[PDB]
């Protein structure tokens, strides 16, 4: 459907076998089907269509916000409240969105499994390394920041860990 | 004593003759309904100490306590703003004069500053 992207939330192409039946009795679950499909899906596909009747009548729009980027914490001055605040509550937001970023690919390595069935070990490699990268991109971003956590904590962080990895490299190449 | 023996203070002067330069508390001031209620409620327990009707008796009482509080209030706040002013003033003074003592530092950001993690675990 297009009330989603597809590429955001892939889903692989469905093949239904066609069905070749082997006896003369009767497909109960036809039957019931036909008689599911006379008696709830056209009454509730007519009351959808009144209700979508009505609905395009009232038409009317809501947007999405648009926030342009502001000076972060490692270019906001020592004790300059008014950048500290504007980094903050941008940092505050970039984390939201890494939060749902991590839930979309949690979504989409749960559905893979489920509809792979019983072979999801072998046919959902392709999402598990996925997850296994945005995990462990976001456990380093935001992994013991703390209940109190800021953008000055999470910078000190990224430091220490540049720091760790400046030294690694300056030995390995010693 | 720190503003007790300032330069030019004039003894027993409630409100001397440079207070006049500062901007006068709004007869609306909080401050003051504050010091309002204050005498409405002197008045109230006047009449409840003498055992007369709490809300009704002594009117004009109750309009002179209300008054003078105001009235003293008033000048009060002058006064407080006054002090805090002068403090004010003699500190942006003394700091303008002590250039060594208050200098001004290089302001280096939060990229530039190492700072310590502590992890929370
Ligand atoms: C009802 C009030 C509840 C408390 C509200 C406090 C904050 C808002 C005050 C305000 O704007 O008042 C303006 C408003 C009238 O002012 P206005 O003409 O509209 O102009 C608005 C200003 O421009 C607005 O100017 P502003 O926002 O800059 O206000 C300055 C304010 C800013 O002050 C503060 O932020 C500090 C507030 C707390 C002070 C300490 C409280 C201690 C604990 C409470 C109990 C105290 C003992 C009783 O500082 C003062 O006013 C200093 C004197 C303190 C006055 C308020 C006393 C509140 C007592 C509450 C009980 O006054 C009131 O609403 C109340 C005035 C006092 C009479 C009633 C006193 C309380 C009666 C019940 C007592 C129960 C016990
Ligand atoms: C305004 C409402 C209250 C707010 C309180 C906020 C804080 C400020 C307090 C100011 C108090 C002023 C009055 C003090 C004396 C009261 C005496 C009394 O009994 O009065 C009864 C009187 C009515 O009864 P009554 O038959 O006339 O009284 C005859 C006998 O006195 C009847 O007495 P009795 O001979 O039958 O003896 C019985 C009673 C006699 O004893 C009493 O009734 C107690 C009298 C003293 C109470 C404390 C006075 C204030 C001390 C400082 C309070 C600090 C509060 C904050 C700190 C935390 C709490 C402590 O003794 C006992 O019950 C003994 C057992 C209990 C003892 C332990 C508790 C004692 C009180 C501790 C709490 C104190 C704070 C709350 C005070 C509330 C006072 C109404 O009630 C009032 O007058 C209440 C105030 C009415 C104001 C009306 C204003 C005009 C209309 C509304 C306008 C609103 C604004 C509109 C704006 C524009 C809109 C468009
Ligand atoms: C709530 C506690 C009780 C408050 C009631 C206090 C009553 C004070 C009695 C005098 C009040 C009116 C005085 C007005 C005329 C006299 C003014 C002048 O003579 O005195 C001034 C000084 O007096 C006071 O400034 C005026 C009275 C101030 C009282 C304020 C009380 C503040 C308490 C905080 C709670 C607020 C309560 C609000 C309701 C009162 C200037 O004299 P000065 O030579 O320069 O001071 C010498 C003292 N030195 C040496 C230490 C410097
Ligand atoms: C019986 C009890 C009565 C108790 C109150 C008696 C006095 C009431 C006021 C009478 C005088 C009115 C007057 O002259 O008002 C002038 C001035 C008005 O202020 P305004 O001109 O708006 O200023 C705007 C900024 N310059 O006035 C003011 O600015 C004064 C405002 C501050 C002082 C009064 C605070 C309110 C009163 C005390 C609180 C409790 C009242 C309880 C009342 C209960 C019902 C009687
Ligand atoms: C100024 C020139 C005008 C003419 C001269 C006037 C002189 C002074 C006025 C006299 C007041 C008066 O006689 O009546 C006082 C009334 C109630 O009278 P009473 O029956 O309680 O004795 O009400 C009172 O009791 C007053 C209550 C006030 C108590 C004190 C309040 C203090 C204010 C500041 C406190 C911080």
């Amino acid at each position: 459907p297009d009330s989603w992207d597809k590429d955001v939330y892939p889903e692989p192409p469905r093949r239904t076998p066609a069905p070749a039946p082997q006896t003369s009795l009767p497909n109960p679950v036809t039957y019931l089907t036909k008689i599911f499909d006379l008696l709830v899906d056209r009454p509730v596909t007519l009351a959808r269509e009144f209700i979508e009747q009505q609905h395009a009548k009232n038409r009317y729009y809501y947007y999405h916000r648009e926030f342009r980027r502001v000076p972060d914490i490692t270019e906001c001055e020592e004790k300059d409240i008014l950048c500290m605040f504007e980094a903050e509550m941008q940092w505050r937001r970039d984390y939201k969105v890494d939060q749902e970023i991590v839930n979309i690919i949690q979504e989409r390595l749960k559905a893979c499994q489920q509809r792979e069935g019983e072979s999801y070990r072998q046919n959902c490699a392709k999402e598990l390394e996925q997850f296994t990268q945005v995990s462990k991109a976001f456990q380093d971003r935001y992994s013991d920041l703390g209940a109190h956590y800021s953008a000055r904590k999470c910078l000190a962080k990224q430091k220490q860990r540049m720091l760790a990895e400046r030294k690694a490299a300056k030995e390995a190449a010693a | 004593t720190m503003m007790s023996g300032r330069p030019g203070r004039v003894p027993l002067q409630f409100l001397p003759n440079e207070a006049r330069s500062l901007p006068p508390p709004k007869l609306t001031d909080p401050r003051l309904v504050y010091m309002g209620f204050l005498g409405y409620c002197s008045g109230l327990i006047d009449n409840a100490i003498r055992r007369r009707p709490v809300v009704s008796a002594g009117l004009h009482r109750q309009l002179l306590y209300v008054t003078s509080f105001v009235f003293f209030g008033y000048y009060l706040l002058k006064r407080q703003d006054y002090m805090y002013a002068l403090r004010d003033h003699d500190m942006f003074a003394y700091v303008k004069s002590h250039p060594e003592d208050f200098p001004e530092k290089d302001k280096k950001t939060y990229g530039e500053i190492l700072e310590e993690f502590h992890p929370v675990r």
